[PDB]
């Protein structure tokens, strides 16, 4: 749309929200593959923040590009590494969600604020395979990565 | 009915078409080796439920066709899950595989007609038992890899037709968006 | 308009960008009509081989995550291809 | 289109005919899922008529949602429960076709008029699984369910 | 699109230059199955011109069918009928190439301008089998069929 399209060039950082994402219960409904920042540079945020950020986006793009194919040919036709990034990407999609203090009337969850180092570490860890044994849902709608381990135990029964 | 949609649908189906075509040919090569290997295994074959299928799907009604004639050993991953050995169908069945199966101990299997068709002392008994396990097994992958080749042929052709039809829809929508957008501009300009 | 006016186009894509292909150049679509005439002999040599090997890669690139029993010749195309990429 | 879209609000019943359905030879070419009626209410039509109608529409909508997979992969990849709704749905579709007196030249069949009770019964029976053994084509271009059964026997 | 659609109403033929063909070294890189003519009609050109062209087409179309059965079973599992059409088709493909006078500088080969009756004759005979004994690369970058003989001798 001319209006939003013309606004992009006036910005240093953009957060793009998506109805397709909100529809899933992923809130905040941010598109991880359409939000950008002028300071997303290894010389500014450091190579560790940057390499994790880029790794998260890669695994989501790869999943995005698999979605529709396996939705027809089945999950079984995937190699044991193609389906590894499927499980991991789905955890990461869930770990990007987060209950907002200001959204308690909607989530029924207490709001969480997550420090940068913990955000980075959390995603670093899922990317590295550290939680392949936890279930997808444990990553849905929590703050720090410890809350997802907590949640996994709570789910066990 | 959005140019946005159509483009996504088109992207996936072009790749499905490419996959199913490669899978078609993987199976075509496997059916090739399996039909030639079937010769010294049919005349050789002339001299509790056992269900013979495999691990891999996408071969039409191979796995469900024996599972229906089923209702107790299930050779093939797919037979245990729809109703006991893993890692079959993938590599051609050796007489050695047939012995690994019989060691752990009516036989129901798919008998190869064509690429398109298929239908569902105490030292001597052990060799004649493994002679049946092997026979059912060799007959089975011939029938599976034929079927998968065929089914993957069909899916490829079906994807190809859907691609044609969606491209047409794409261009019709593409032209109408241009025209509608222009008519809006004209009507506004004219009304002044 | 600008596509028909120019001698060639470098096409960038979002999807290449997030897959890690940065710079995000669609090498199958991008074109320079000047081409070789604007390359030194040394570049011309290796670039010619790269082009062909990448084209032959593109034909097969969807058998990548769906290829167990491909012939060794096409595992070679896949491998040379991901590496050149 | 503005013309038809504006007309919908003026009607108590709408019969929406579909070219897609026509081209399959279903006549009359009524879209079972796009045609509605203000008196389709259990307090007006009674609960048996209402329930059978809603059951038909459910199976047809269920079938419609399975048709993406059918188009690419075909029947073979479906579960046994989904193969059943497909085969009942396809029977229902054909049972909704009907020879018209006015269209005898085009169908090559004599025209039929079906009493409402026989209409309810027929579809009620198909839904209940009473004719899973009969082939699809037996339900095409008949009056009451009895004719599709006779037609089934004739197909030997 | 209106622009191409309006143009096509005026076209009597298409010449389709193809990158696939160019990379196979066949000059000129004309797609022999994709290019069409409106006057390719027995009532307009020869009844002999028409059947040679139709025969060339069918064999080139038939060669394309067999190309899946080659990278699977190898070019030996084919029947004697099917081996013959491969051998003839490939000689036809190469016989459709031509050295141009206008490209004498860049190439080095001498330019050829083939008369219509000689073109018709050449192809009629490769189809007949009057050159099955000759090697495949005898037909490449020549003019008339008389240079296919001269080039097959110079390779002995």
């Amino acid at each position: 749309d001319p209006a939003p399209a013309t606004t992009f060039a006036h910005l240093d950082a953009t957060t793009v929200l998506s109805r397709a994402i909100a529809e899933l219960g992923i809130y905040p409904a941010v598109d991880p593959l359409d939000s950008t920042s002028r300071i997303m540079d290894p010389n500014i945020v450091g190579s560790e923040h940057y390499d994790v950020a880029r790794g998260v986006q890669k695994i989501l793009q790869d999943y995005k590009s698999l979605q529709d194919i396996i939705a027809i040919l089945g999950m079984d036709e995937l190699s044991e590494e193609d389906k590894l990034t499927v499980s991991r990407a789905r955890k990461i999609q869930r770990f990007l969600s987060q209950p907002f203090q200001v959204a308690e009337v909607f989530t029924g969850h207490l709001g969480k604020l997550v420090p940068l180092k913990e955000t980075i570490k959390g995603f670093q860890q899922i990317l590295a395979g550290e939680y392949d044994h936890l279930p997808e849902q444990a990553f849905y709608m929590v703050g720090p990565i410890e809350e997802a381990v907590a949640k996994a135990d709570k789910l066990a029964e | 009915a959005t140019l946005k949609d159509i483009t996504r649908r088109l992207k996936s189906i072009k790749n499905i078409q490419k996959i199913t075509k490669s899978m078609k040919m993987v199976a075509a090569a496997k059916y090739a080796r399996a039909e030639r290997e079937l010769k010294p295994a049919r005349v050789y074959g002339v001299g509790l439920i056992i269900g013979v299928s495999s691990d891999r799907g996408l071969c039409g009604a191979i796995h469900s066709s024996v599972a229906k004639q089923m209702k107790i050993i299930g050779v093939g991953d797919k037979i245990r899950s729809i109703l006991t050995f893993k890692e079959v169908g993938r590599r051609p069945p050796t007489f050695g595989d047939a012995s690994v199966i019989a060691l752990e101990l009516s036989i129901i299997f798919n008998r190869f007609r064509s690429v398109i068709s298929y239908k569902t002392l105490r030292n001597y008994q052990e060799y004649s038992l493994a002679n049946i396990i092997y026979y059912s097994l060799k007959e089975s992958t011939t029938s599976e890899q034929s079927a998968r080749m065929t089914a993957m042929d069909n899916a490829s052709k079906n994807a190809s037709e859907m691609i044609d039809k969606l491209t047409l829809t794409f261009n019709r929508t593409r032209q109408a968006v241009i025209t509608k957008e222009l008519i809006e501009i004209i009507s506004g300009a004219a009304a002044l | 308009n600008v596509i028909s006016i120019t001698d060639g186009q470098i096409f960038l894509e979002t999807e290449l960008f997030y897959k890690g292909i940065r710079p995000a150049i669609n090498v199958g679509l991008s074109v320079s009509r000047v081409g070789s005439a604007a390359q030194t002999r040394a570049m011309k040599q290796v670039a010619g081989t790269m082009k062909l090997e990448l084209a032959q890669y593109r034909e097969v690139a969807a058998f990548a995550q769906f290829g167990s029993d491909l012939d060794a010749a096409t595992q070679q195309l896949l491998s040379r291809g991901v590496r050149l990429t």
